[PDB]
């Protein structure tokens, strides 16, 4: 129950439960498959 | 072939024609109307003299010269003596009215000058004394003569400083009030229709003025070479939808 | 009896909170409303009405004359006026727009700047108004000025010209109190050809200038105005 | 909502930027009437500029002070601040005043918050705990006279009792006699030659007199009352030019003589940046 | 939920979301169209 | 969810453990690519490492102090701590600063808690009860000057009044001018040759000046204000390397000269355990 | 008036609790979000990117 | 609710304003029995004069 | 919502909205019509 | 335990507020009402009865 009118006044947000490290761990242009050779 | 420019206003037994108008303003986009029952309080039936009060009265003329500061009239005061409008005014306890104001000033295509014509609802004036000095009655009831902002401070009178609208606000912002300019190069008249604006449904016509009409030169008058250095300004005003109520003995007012 | 716990902030008075209160006058009946022309709902409604700018600020005591921008006959190439666009300060500051902007911390949007000409009808003139977006200096000559937002104004039957300062900005809000990062540009005006008076006529002619906000405009985060203060409470 | 539409080159006979300001209108010209624009959206509603929001936060409207001390031998309680009254009004302290006078007529309910704090400027063993009793002395009702008169019985007059250090809060409906409160009034109370002019004769509402309920301790205690006012359910008509000069009096428009130029003079030319 | 009986005791009002500047910006008697000449 | 799958002997031409790190990727290698594993489940969600959780607890962001004393003859209230202001900011006290600067841009609502406690370091008969009034002096609004200026009327500026010893709490929406707050800014406010560099010119927001509402008692009372800040509704973009050296200034990245080696030297060889 | 009882812990400030508060800026409208590459949601996302180890610590 | 109805000139044999107070009644005479009135509404209920309200503070 | 068991403990009563002055203003035995003569 | 916040005005006594209170005499039975002529409901009922005006105030 929100007792207040504005959105800033609500409690903390709830877990992204998004999670996708590939923008950080695999930003390569041509896709690399694990097990296939790195450099062909 | 209708132009914004030519106009005719017929009200009662009097008509005005202008061949050089610049549209017309209707305050707050509302046209004068009578007092509806749902808004009524006083139980008295009101009197609506119609055409005998709703006609055009032309006040005496002013003279714009290079030194003019501006003039100020109050309503219904300015009309306190015009024909039957005025009688009704002194004889009823309460009255209510809207107006058509037509300010006139013609020159030639060699003159320059620009007047601001503005209507201010509830224009409470300031004392030039400062502090909490009041502005006596007579001073805020100049009648058809109006107040001449280039006249001298008097005692018990209001301040007449133009950059401050006679109340502590700047001339530049008067444009938030219904107004129209008369720019000799464009315009030769200004017309404003004023609906009745008050916090009560009907009021006293003598103890309270509900608008001040103000004509202020802003771009100084500049006449062609060796022209006479002045132009007359005329103000004609017509009560519209007037109603009077609570008839009796006839008010006696100071001075 | 229902168990409760009170949180931090209990008992505080926040002047901006909005809650219910007991009425001191139980059952009282207010006066009926009657109709009054002119109701205002948003300050955004009124900042779109234009008001005059005391552009000619060069006087020494407030005068009707600082609203008048003078024009000289026969000058060519030259500059009519210049100003930065800190709407919360300087020329803008006393205008209705300036005056309201000062109740808020941030503004964004387009401005409408218009000039009404008051010279004799038998005269003529062509002026250029230029808006210079943030990043360059106030233009120093028309050549410089004409490369940014500009309008050639031809003085005619139609007396006023409405220039718009379109919102040009990286950051989507600027501060109303003058700030650098957040600055908005300059506005200048120059003779495009020149003012020409008819015979039998002489002297200076003036332009009146107005400012109002486009429907575009946003103002946010209310605060107190530097435009009013006091040293002791007033009395009757 | 679009803030700007896309618009391209123009070579017309239809010129939206030439107008005649003499007419009194402000023609609704937009960036896209005079430059080439791209679409953009507003992303904004204008929520915080609603008049309810503008006049709806608490503002300090009054600071008064009363003291708790032995009234023995005091011939004039009112005069000893054994209690005080406030000829209620809003245009005294000004921050809020300039805000309200942007309008001619205004109608709203009021929510009052009253904070009371105590001071003991001279040697006390302790801080006592005082209860304040503020009560509404509308006009026609009698004025107390002493700090413990029959008046304080307040059998028909709303009164609130709270503790110094705490806050009291209650809300009063719109008590105006007309349909709106006049922010300005160019009239008199009657056609008298010397009667006062302005709003002081209209916006009448009597006063609200505070006192401490406690009898006196050995030391003296100064209690200073701050009244805050918040407008709720606001309705405002007829905008006016903002106040430029300083204020001098409650209820008159008067400004001080030899005031200073309110428009900032340029440091340079008209041509200066 | 109002806890109190009187209307004055309720919280602040809610946004007009009315907004119509034309009574202030265009109070002219004969309608002006943007783009058409101001004075005919 | 499985944390490890079962995997057995391998003799392949498909080697997941040989990669080329020059590419910039971190290939997702698992225990089961190089040893024989058994199934096991995660039993865990990673709840408490969510950025909302990481930045969502209150951190002390500021400690200031004001005193209640007779202002009689004080020529500079600000200077007597008759009140003070805090040119609001978050990178002053550091525990929270290192946490935020793990990201480049951050967007969140703030919840402030303000604790105020009083001290009476020299002989007092008692402890008085003071009410603090902290108010938001955004930038453009005027600065008070005395501890009881018209400014404190705060008719348009949010202010909270609470008691010393208590706590005040309210929450402010994300007030940034852009879409996010810059934790870093490699720019200037304009192309000036001597203008300052960094974020001090960006993350502008004026200040919040506190005062005691009470007049003075016979003794003096020190009130020390602690502001706590909790981010709610957090959004963070572009992770960066954590801060290694100590901080020297609000808003610049500068580290102190002749700082000490931040990597611990081995007590022994590279070969040491 | 509804009868209540307050429990132990009333008035405490726990830096880790998560509740509602009044907004100091009623009705204010925040700047629109635009898109920015790189959003992080969990610290678990970033500790999977490898970084260099100063293994040769002997200096 | 109407506070006053509209009423015009009268020239009757039916005079509501002449009564005999000796009877002990207060005859319910209204403005519209003796002047010409216009319609107006009450806009009011008499809430705050209820005895519960009068003795209830 | 009453939180208490006894009726005395409830808040103020609500407006009679009864209103009939005739027991006080017209307690006459034979009915008087306004407009008809008082004494016949 | 449900989390609460108290507002300004807590603990005040406003002589005009109207709320519930515990009964000191739980379960007591008031005397039956009997009929009494003359009940008044509104002060508006009684100000319509006319009374004499001391018009001749000159004594
Ligand atoms: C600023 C220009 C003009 C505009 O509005 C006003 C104005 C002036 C006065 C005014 O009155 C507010 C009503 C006050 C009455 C409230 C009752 C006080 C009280 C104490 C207790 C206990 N219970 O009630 C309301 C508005 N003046
Ligand atoms: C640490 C690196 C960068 C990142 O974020 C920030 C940063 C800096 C400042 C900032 O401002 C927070 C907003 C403060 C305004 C809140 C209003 C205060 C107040 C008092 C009262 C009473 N009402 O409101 C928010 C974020 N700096």
């Amino acid at each position: 129950i929100n007792y207040y009118k504005d959105a800033a006044s609500t409690s903390s947000a709830g877990q992204s439960l998004s999670m996708d490290p590939s923008k950080f761990t695999e930003p390569v242009k041509d896709l690399m498959l694990k097990g296939a050779p790195a450099l062909n | 072939g209708y132009s914004d420019r030519v106009q005719q206003i017929t009200l009662g037994n009097s008509t005005i024609t202008t061949q050089e108008a610049a549209n017309a303003v209707v305050c707050y986009a509302e046209w004068p109307e009578y007092l509806p029952d749902v808004d009524a309080s006083d139980v008295n039936k009101t009197s609506k003299p119609d055409t005998s009060v709703c006609r055009f009265y032309t006040l005496d003329s002013k003279t714009w010269t290079t030194g003019s500061k501006g003039w100020c009239w109050k309503l219904p005061d300015a009309l306190k003596d015009m024909g039957v409008f005025g009688q009704n005014m002194f004889f009823h306890s309460l009255g209510r009215s809207g107006y058509t104001v037509h300010v006139q000033c013609n020159a030639t295509k060699f003159h320059s000058g620009c007047l601001l014509v503005v209507v201010i609802p509830e224009h409470q004036l300031a004392s030039h004394e400062g502090g909490n000095v009041s502005v006596k009655y007579t001073f805020t009831h100049p009648g058809e003569r109006g107040i001449d902002l280039s006249s001298a401070n008097e005692v018990g009178g209001p301040v007449k400083d133009v950059l401050y609208n006679m109340n502590g606000t700047l001339l530049g912002n008067l444009l938030i009030f219904p107004h129209q300019f008369i720019n000799l190069r464009t315009n030769n008249t200004a017309t404003i229709v004023i609906p009745y604006i008050n916090s009560v449904p009907i009021d006293s016509m003598t103890r309270h003025n509900n608008v001040s009409l103000m004509v202020i030169p802003i771009a100084p008058l500049t006449v062609p070479t060796g022209a006479t250095p002045s132009l007359p300004i005329t103000v004609t005003i017509a009560p519209m939808c007037t109603e009077f109520s609570g008839i009796r003995s006839k008010s006696i007012v100071p001075q | 009896g229902l168990p409760t716990t009170t949180l931090p902030g209990s008992g505080q008075f926040l002047t901006t909170d909005d809650r219910q209160s007991p009425s001191a006058l139980p059952n009282y009946e207010p006066t009926p409303r009657i109709h009054i022309p002119g109701k205002v709902h948003n300050l955004l409604e009124i900042i779109q009405v234009d008001t005059l700018i005391p552009m000619n600020n060069t006087h020494t005591k407030d005068e009707v004359n600082s609203y008048l921008i003078p024009l000289n006959a026969n000058r060519q190439n030259e500059q009519v006026f210049g100003t930065n666009l800190f709407i919360g300060d300087g020329v803008f500051k006393t205008t209705l727009l300036g005056e309201i902007v000062q109740y808020y911390t941030h503004w964004s949007g387009s401005l409408r700047f218009s000039l009404m000409y008051t010279g004799p009808a038998l005269s003529s003139a062509k002026l250029i108004l230029a808006y210079t977006p943030p990043g360059a200096r106030g233009p120093q000559d028309r050549r410089e000025a004409m490369l940014g937002t500009h309008v050639v104004w031809d003085i005619g039957l139609q007396s006023t010209i409405v220039m718009t300062i379109p919102w040009t900005s990286g950051v989507q809000f600027r501060y109303t109190d003058p700030d650098t990062y957040t600055s908005a540009g300059f506005l200048s005006c120059w003779y495009q050809t020149s003012l020409i008076l008819p015979p039998e006529t002489t002297g200076q002619v003036y332009l009146l200038s107005f400012i109002s906000a486009c429907p575009d405009f946003k103002l946010r985060l209310m605060k107190d105005t530097q435009t009013i203060s006091q040293t002791v409470a007033l009395t009757e | 909502t679009v803030a700007s539409i896309s618009s391209g080159p123009k070579h017309t006979q239809k010129v939206p930027i030439l107008t005649a300001n003499e007419t009194g209108a402000t023609m609704p010209v937009l960036p896209s009437d005079s430059i080439e624009t791209r679409t953009t959206y507003m992303h904004f509603n204008g929520s915080e500029t609603d008049v309810e929001c503008f006049l709806g936060r608490a503002a300090c409207v009054h600071v008064t002070e009363i003291q708790n001390k032995d009234a023995t031998g005091i011939d004039n309680h009112r005069e000893a601040k054994l209690f005080n009254d406030w000829k209620i009004n809003l245009s005294s302290l000004v921050q809020l005043r300039k805000k309200l006078e942007l309008f001619t007529y205004v109608r709203f309910d009021s929510e009052y918050t009253i904070l009371a704090t105590a001071s003991q400027p001279d040697s006390a063993n302790y801080s006592s705990n005082l209860v304040v009793q503020a009560m509404y002395v509308p006009p026609g009702a009698p004025n107390p006279k002493e700090w413990d008169d029959y008046t304080w019985q307040s059998a028909s007059n709303p009164s609130v009792f709270f503790k110094v250090g705490d806050t009291s809060r209650f809300s009063v409906p719109y008590v105006g006699l007309a349909s709106a409160y006049n922010c300005f009034y160019d009239g008199y109370s009657h056609d008298d030659a010397e009667t006062q002019y302005g709003i002081t004769v209209l916006n009448h509402m009597g006063s609200m007199a505070f006192r401490i309920v406690n009898e006196h301790d050995e030391h003296k205690t100064l209690v200073k009352i701050r009244v805050y006012h918040r407008a709720k359910h606001v309705e405002a008509w007829i905008p006016r030019a903002p106040r430029a000069l300083p204020y001098t009096s409650i209820g008159r428009t008067n400004y001080p003589k030899n005031t200073e130029p309110v428009i900032k003079k340029r440091k340079g030319d008209i041509k200066s940046y």
